[PDB]
């Protein structure tokens, strides 16, 4: 990861999380579970969707394209015609594979960044009220119930 | 009490490549490359394609006896030639600017064939019933092109003929004709009398003169002689005039062309079906919304862009780390 | 005491697009796409363009009677044809390799027009005063091309003529001529006596022979006959020889070409004005430093690259969050 | 943003700052005002100017390019020529629009990165002498006058 | 640097380190020296090696490409032929130079990202057992011998 | 005790460019642009190239007297013409579809020259020993092309000749011939008797008639007459027939062609050397694995992609800061 979060200081993902890409676990005395962060997840979904559509917008549709025949005395223009078809094909194949490779790299970084920003966000909310255990978990000092855990998720909490 | 921050994971096996790492398993992704077709030649815009089958463009437009199946067809989504489209000019010769004509037909979606010079009324002073050859058989009997009329001398007389047609169609009229070159001077005489015959053809733009070239050529389909074919597009309101003292294989049927859309000719050995599509390739129809395809560079209709890729998959989700 | 860290923000309404988000307002940005032009045809390299107006290249080089306004022009930065450039070959016929000649003019900055075959002294044995036609009228009366000379027989005689010219200019010399084809053999005699006349043209590289093709073709501009136009570029030092026993529409004026810089012919109805520019398009001139323009694919001089884009703006500053 | 600063933990910009892209506010007892950080602003300016120039360097100028004419028996080469003009036109339109798109994304992340770096810089300078209020502000413990505020800006300060 | 590490809070490299791209210095009472982090350096090599390999894959080889001749009445197809040759030549030159430029930016950012992550990793490992001196150095409190320094490197250490 | 985290640095001077900054010294980098070549013309697939030297394609195939060095060669990896390949058609005239013929040869890796029409046994009733000209001298004395046979009348009689050759080599056979055009009818008669001679050539696909065009053209190489050259590719099993009443410059040697691989003709003055290579340019061979080269756009074999770039270097290491 380019931002150290995914596959970084947060070694793995949660098959348990099932309502978004980024979320919380929380093991409060009342119980355990998973809750996905909407803010993060929807923003990411909006961007990647826009990214995919952008890629598709740029690529032109292909209409009717049919070959031409040449007689035995027109080998030069026939080869020229083929050099043109082969040329653009090689170019577009290159453009398509390169754009997908580059964006795939960006996309994974984008997620890594989102997780990271979520961590740092939840971290600056808690401060002294909890310690960083690592693996992206925060252990509270003052005990936090479900009513309280929820305040952390929707960025309210507050208590320097 | 603890609260952790994490990310999604699942049982997806989808993989993608990136600049720094190949074969990365991810949670979600979209395939942008279409690679499936139905292996059939379908209709576009509800119009069936024109199956030339055993015939090629030359044979179709000239009316080669072996292409009678095509006679009643005059509307198509696209023209299809197969690997065995060998039926063209059954009488040996050169088809002038044949490729250009094929090119012209690529923007012709339909036409109206009409007997430009009726066979039983256009040539009172010339023989109209002996223009057949074993080179263009039909049912085992010597025959000829359906859309051309081979004229010969009548009672040892071939008077200078002059015939004109005024394009009354309100559109382009493709006119085809031929000039026959006998192998010997004696054949020239038995056919047209005039040792030094000539054929003249003209309009407001077209203007060319033809001279018989007598000589025995290596036989093709039993013929030592040769027959060259010509065409031209007569513009609306314009006039085409034929003058000849022999050797004219006169026009019989002509075509009023209708330009219509990016259509064309394709070479395919795939079969036709009661099938509809928006995208047609020489291997079969594509029904897809993806931006890319590697089925075939040749398409007709609205299709994904052709690309030589084997795989084009975008990661939408994130690195899948089930950590099971 | 407090100290904060922040970022600039203003009232800019500028927006740009990114992979992830569209229409993002930013503090500063730079437009890279040029979409303005003055709607005028200005001069390049400090020289005005050649305005053909009612004439097309053909009319200009042959000297169609209706193109006399151009007879004095001999230098230009580019050529302009209009929607009404129909004055060309007033006598119906084919202009051989016309498109090639036009291409050849691309880099011609000017020429030295000269009377290669002085009318009143080059043909002592042929009629030089009856080569007019109602097809090429001037001031109501029948006339002809100014740069060609239609020779006809003198006193029932048309001797084999032979005229040569040695390219002494130290540059290419464009020579144009015509070959006439009467509609009937009686006109062929009225015109040139010799029933079997021919025209021969030769240089070190050029060699061609023309034979009259008599026939009554559909009338165009009153003519049932036809006139074909030919040309060739004579190299420095080479010699061109014309031989003929009839039908030769002899060269009168020829042109010594001077090569300038990549230029060309454009079609436009925009007005020419006393004005200058480094970049000209059929719609108007461009004055820009921007790398792109969506004005016109056709350009002359130095221009931003043509692109079909609507908008091309790069963000230079940052996301504009006035948070008002 | 990819770095969480701009439109992140520093919710907005200062219409007030007017001598640079990145800067300081400071509300010392003596007074209040805005002072842009040169180091950063100029560096960022140099980078963006270089990016813009590079984009323009790669894009070739266009010299004389006119149309070609063809007779009625040259439909094949005419179409070849048009297939060529359209092909390159689509390729360059593609490159131009795509380069701008990608760089615009890079640029905003560049600024986002810069602000982030500036904050972490001003932060590691203060340490114990102030506390992180969030929103990018630092509240001093030992009080800091105009002469002290400036020391922070020009990375001098020093006092663990 | 986009991440603030290289040429940032860690002003310079170590001509001393010679067994990797990212390493540790350590000045324990027993001695001093340099040790490169394998985990990091090798991951970086694999990635950069794949990057170069990917770039080379995309660029198609070039087989037999020989000119054609045209007589003096084929200036239009000759120019068409040249417009196609210069056309593809310009396109690929643009593709080559542009890919290199962009990937070079990304490569340095990659390293910067790696250094930063290594710092933050060693950092969250020590916590209280040492203090941030800056320049990327940590000053232990409880004194750390060679056997101890090696525990930090191989991410074992552990001692909140 | 202290532990620090840093990054490598060395004395590398390597520099690379980035979007945001130019000339950035890094620790490690790879060059992607090959710019070295051995300045020599090497062999490919172990086969030597065909050095035409002073001759060009025409002079070689026709068998120009000054190209005897090439006579024994029948296999090559590529064809090379120099800046002095001016030996082609010694006798003035036009080489019909010459560029096409050159294009055809680009896909010919070898051939088998054979005497299609043995000189001493194919023309019993015609003179086969006077076909020489001072325009095609050899060792001071007038000579002629080694592969064609200029036939002339035998004792005031040029009977109608007819000669056929059945392609029986199992591959395309390149046949070349010429049609001579005397400057005057007096020459036409001293050479071929018949004043109205003609040459006819036919196969299953080829069919052309040639007529003498007598006229004094500007002398080239001392010749006021012209000789036109022709060729065709006779397909496997096909027959080619020549008919003439004069003016025919008959085929003597023909070539059975072997298509090989993508090969070609290059123009170079670089020397040929005992050497090998997988990649060859007109400047010299290349021995490299790099993806790009800026040596030359023209290449034969397996080469890096041509590019106009001056420098292409990717940083692999990191910004080098020895901070010395
Ligand atoms: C060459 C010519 O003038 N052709 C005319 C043609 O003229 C004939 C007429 O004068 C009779 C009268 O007795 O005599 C013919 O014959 C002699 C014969 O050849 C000779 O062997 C024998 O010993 O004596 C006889 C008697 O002298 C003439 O040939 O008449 C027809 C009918 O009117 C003309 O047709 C119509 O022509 C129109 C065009 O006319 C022009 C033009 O362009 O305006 C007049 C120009 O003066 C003429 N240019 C010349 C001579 O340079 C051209 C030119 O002939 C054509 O372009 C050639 O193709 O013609 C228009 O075409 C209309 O539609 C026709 O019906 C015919 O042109
Ligand atoms: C008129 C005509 O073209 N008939 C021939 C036929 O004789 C021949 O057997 C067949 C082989 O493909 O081709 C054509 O059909
Ligand atoms: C000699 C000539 O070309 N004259 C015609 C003129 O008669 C006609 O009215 C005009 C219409 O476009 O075209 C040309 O000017
Ligand atoms: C038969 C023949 O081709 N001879 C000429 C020779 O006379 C001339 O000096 C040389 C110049 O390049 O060209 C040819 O070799």
């Amino acid at each position: 990861g380019l931002f150290g979060a995914i596959a970084g200081f947060i070694e793995g993902g949660w098959t348990g999380l099932i309502d978004g890409w980024y979320g919380y676990h929380h093991q409060n005395e009342q119980g355990s579970g998973y809750a996905a962060d909407q803010k993060s997840t929807q923003n990411a979904i909006d961007g990647i969707t826009n990214k995919v559509n952008s890629v598709i917008e740029k690529m032109n549709t292909q209409f009717t394209a049919v070959g031409k025949e040449f007689n035995n005395l027109e080998r030069r223009i026939k080869n020229l015609n083929k050099k043109v078809d082969d040329g653009f094909l090689d170019v577009w194949t290159y453009n398509a594979e390169l754009l997908v490779l580059l964006e795939n790299e960006r996309t994974l970084d984008f997620h890594d960044s989102n997780v990271k920003n979520l961590y740092e966000k939840a971290r600056s909310q808690l401060r002294n009220n909890a310690k960083e255990i690592g693996n992206g978990c925060f252990e509270f000092y003052h005990k936090c119930d479900d009513a309280c855990m929820e305040s952390v998720r929707n960025g309210t909490y507050d208590y320097p | 009490d603890t609260l952790c921050i994490g990310y999604h994971a699942n049982n997806s096996t989808d993989t993608v490549d990136t600049v720094l790492e190949k074969n990365v398993t991810v949670t979600h992704s979209v395939n942008l490359l279409e690679d499936s077709h139905n292996g059939k030649l379908c209709r576009l815009g509800g119009i069936a394609p024109l199956q030339l089958g055993k015939c090629n463009i030359a044979g179709w437009l000239l009316g080669n006896p072996e292409c009678d199946l095509l006679l009643t067809v005059s509307s198509w989504s696209y023209i299809v030639e197969t690997s065995n489209s060998d039926n063209g000019t059954c009488y040996p010769g050169d088809f002038i600017d044949y490729e250009e004509l094929r090119e012209q037909l690529s923007s012709v979606s339909s036409f109206e064939k009409f007997e430009i010079f009726p066979k039983t009324s256009s040539w009172p002073n010339h023989e109209t019933t002996r223009g057949v050859t074993a080179a263009c058989p039909y049912a085992g009997a010597s025959s000829f092109y359906r859309n051309l009329l081979w004229l010969v001398k009548k009672g040892n007389s071939y008077p200078k003929l002059s015939k004109s047609y005024v394009n009354n169609k309100g559109k382009e009229v493709l006119v085809l004709w031929g000039v026959h070159h006998p192998p010997t001077s004696t054949d020239q005489q038995s056919l047209y009398q005039n040792a030094d015959a000539y054929v003249s053809v003209g309009s407001s733009k077209y203007d060319r003169r033809f001279t018989p070239e007598i000589a025995a050529r290596p036989k093709v389909r039993g013929q030592a002689g040769r027959m060259n074919y010509y065409w031209t597009l007569l513009e609306p309101g314009d006039t085409i005039t034929f003058e000849a003292t022999g050797n004219l294989v006169a026009p019989r049927y002509a075509f009023a062309l209708n330009r219509g859309s990016g259509s064309g000719i394709i070479t395919s050995d795939a079969p036709v079906h009661d099938c509809d599509t928006k995208c047609q390739t020489p291997h079969g129809a594509i029904n897809s919304s993806l931006p890319f395809q590697n089925i075939h560079p040749v398409t007709i209709g609205e299709c994904p862009k052709y690309v030589k890729s084997t795989k084009l998959r975008m990661a939408t989700g994130l690195r899948n780390i089930p950590a099971r």
